[PDB]
RNA sequence: GGAGCUGUCAACCGAGCGUGGAUCCGAGGAUUUCCGAAUGGGGAAACCCAGCACGAGUGAUGUCGUGCUACCCGCAUCUGAAUAUAUAGGGUGCGGGAGGGAACGCGGGGAAGUGAAACAUCUCAGUACCCGUAGGAGGAGAAAACAAUUGUGAUUCCGCAAGUAGUGGCGAGCGAACGCGGAACAGGCUAAACCGCACGCAUGGGUAACCGGGUAGGGGUUGUGUGUGCGGGGUUGUGGGAGGAUAUGUCUCAGCGCUACCCGGCUGAGAGGCAGUCAGAAAGUGUCGUGGUUAGCGGAAGUGGCCUGGGAUGGUCUGCCGUAGACGGUGAGAGCCCGGUACGCGAAAACCCGGCACCUGCCUAGUAUCAAUUCCCGAGUAGCAGCGGGCCCGUGGAAUCCGCUGUGAAUCCGCCGGGACCACCCGGUAAGCCUAAAUACUCCUCGAUGACCGAUAGCGGAUUAGUACCGUGAGGGAAUGGU
């Protein structure tokens, strides 16, 4: 909660949960940052 | 809680019928409309310290007037004509 | 008249004071009618003392901040 | 009456089967026998609205 | 709380108040005419007239102010008519009820239009409407349960089973349950046998018992049986309980059951353990919370240049904040001008929730084995029959469940259910009561949202809105916003 609160009012970045990944929020996106917590726990979950 | 003849008697009829009547020394009061003459007795010989002969009380209903808002009934008066002893001292009304 | 100096007052002359305060409405309420009133504030003064006066009286026979 | 001054029993509403199987409104009252009873022995008596099954039990004096 | 204010259609004025804290916001208190359940008696609701007690006023009747006085039910007392026991009724003092509310709940009453291409059975539909009566939810509920040869183990609710089994002028249509997956979990008191004590009825006088049992006497009639109450004992399905028999066992003191002794029980106090606002008993006084609600306050960063213009929030170059780029206002698209937002601070008093005391209550004698003779396990009830209601089941071979009428059992070697019924086997112990949670609803209070409406739309109602107007009445019911 240090870096979520860091970047809520920035335009156009939207913050959301590795279990809460969806098709909408990708693509609206030109770029997609994980942090390294948040890709190892994406991928352990997927295999 | 005590009472006081001073709440019966509300303010005095000021219009061209009742300054004809101060030269008889006849007085006319707006009274409280749910008082009786013997109240209204009572309270001038004890208020004004004068004798009183008799007490004639007329009830009158409110106009009601036009407005752009709808009609508007005002308020129900009594009237209390007071007239004197023969002979006692009259009533400084204050004008 | 302020509710502070309605307090050192003891158990009748509050009954004394309601009384030549009602005089002083009376009288108010006749130089009203005759046009003869320039300061027309004073009606609504006069009718809070007196209610001022009846709460103080009626505080001390209900047990609430008795005392002469 | 129909209405039992002692257990409360009412009638029950049910209906009357023709032989054409045509179903009307009707009232099993029940068997409500008046009665002059007492408290105590050689006392006054006073009019009650009991029904038979009471009265083939001990719930009344006479 | 912090400099203006005396609400608003809706101004024009008049006269005043405020840094000695006003107006305004919140909490508690006082006042609270008259009608209305309306309740002193009356009435055409908002009016009319009193009685009694205590005060005020008058020379004295007049007059006045504050209290109290309906009816019914319940409890506690006094009196006890015809009429004797007595009751009905009456007097007195305490408590309670009545009426209203948008939906939701439970019990009871109960249509029709319509569908059937007509219609009567059936449907619509146990719907509309109606009556009784609640609670913050209610009802239900601790197996007379299902199941079928292994088992599940209170109820309610949602999803399946399933538009299936079936049921139907087998027409139109209607329609389960077993069981499986979940939400949520909780279990507790009484009646009876018997044992003490209190009151009433009947019987008995050395017939006899009883005086806690045994052991000696004494007393010389308060026993024996039964009825109504209050305690103890008892709460079960693998049947349990009372009553026996044998071992085993009792925290202190006082009192008590004719006297002594051995033993045991009862009452009161103390000590110790437990429980508590609860379904399992119930009120209250204190004190203390990192607590909650009913006002609030603080809160970062541009007077930036030039162009356009009445106006910059616009364009164009620049300077910053961001745990604040939610929304709105301001002379046009504003994070940096304002009210605020993110994030933190704030409660005298009242109320709610919780903790500790105070207080209140329960427990401190039984436990274990054997015996299987007796006693008990909820009565005008179950069952049976007659007529009906409802179950998928429309009277059918019709079980289970419920109503009225009639007949009318048994206490465990009992009784009830397992879809007529019988035998066997399995399952459970009806006719007493209470029980949180999951579920249903929003007249009303705060806080957000909308591929919702934008004045013939959205509520009938942005405007005198249930207003004007229409109707005797119940009811009907508008139109009108923008400098
Ligand atoms: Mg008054
Ligand atoms: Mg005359
Ligand atoms: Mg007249
Ligand atoms: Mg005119
Ligand atoms: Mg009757
Ligand atoms: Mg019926
Ligand atoms: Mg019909
Ligand atoms: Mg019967
Ligand atoms: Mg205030
Ligand atoms: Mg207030
Ligand atoms: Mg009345
Ligand atoms: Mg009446
Ligand atoms: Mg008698
Ligand atoms: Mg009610
Ligand atoms: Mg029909
Ligand atoms: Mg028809
Ligand atoms: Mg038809
Ligand atoms: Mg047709
Ligand atoms: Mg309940
Ligand atoms: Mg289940
Ligand atoms: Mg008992
Ligand atoms: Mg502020
Ligand atoms: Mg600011
Ligand atoms: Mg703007
Ligand atoms: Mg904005
Ligand atoms: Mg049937
Ligand atoms: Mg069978
Ligand atoms: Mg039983
Ligand atoms: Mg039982
Ligand atoms: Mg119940
Ligand atoms: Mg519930
Ligand atoms: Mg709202
Ligand atoms: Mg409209
Ligand atoms: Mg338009
Ligand atoms: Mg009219
Ligand atoms: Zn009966």
């Amino acid at each position: 909660e240090a870096g979520a609160k860091s970047v809520r009012n920035l335009p156009g970045v939207h913050i959301l949960a590795p279990d809460q990944l969806n098709t909408y929020d990708v693509l609206r996106a030109d770029d997609v940052v994980f942090s390294v917590e948040a890709l190892n726990a994406y991928i352990a979950a997927n295999t | 809680t005590l009472a006081d003849p001073r709440d019966i008697i509300l303010a005095p009829v000021i219009s061209e019928k009742s300054y004809g009547l101060l030269d008889d020394n006849v007085y006319t009061f707006l009274v409280r409309p749910d008082s009786n003459k013997t109240q209204i007795k009572i309270a001038v010989e004890k208020i004004f310290a004068v004798k009183v002969a008799s007490v004639n009380t007329a009830n009158r209903q409110g106009k009601r007037k036009r407005t752009r808002t709808g009609y508007g009934k005002r308020k129900s008066t009594k009237r209390a004509i007071v007239t004197l002893a023969p002979g006692s001292r009259p009533i400084d009304l204050f004008g | 008249v302020s509710p502070g100096e309605l307090r050192e007052l003891t158990d009748e002359e509050l009954a004394e004071r309601l009384r030549e305060s009602k005089e002083e409405l009376f009288n108010l309420r006749f130089q009203m009618a005759t046009g003869q009133l320039n300061n027309n504030r004073r009606l609504r003064t006069v009718r809070q003392e007196i209610a001022r006066i009846y709460t103080v009286l009626r505080e001390r026979e209900l047990g609430l901040a008795t005392g002469p | 009456a129909a209405v039992c001054d002692i257990c409360g029993k009412g009638p029950g509403f049910g209906k009357s089967v023709s032989h054409s199987h045509r179903r009307t409104s009707r009232r099993w009252d029940p068997n409500i026998q008046t009665v002059h009873a007492v408290t105590r022995p050689g006392g006054n008596k006073k009019r009650l609205n009991v029904c038979t099954s009471c009265i083939k039990a001990g719930k009344i004096t006479r």
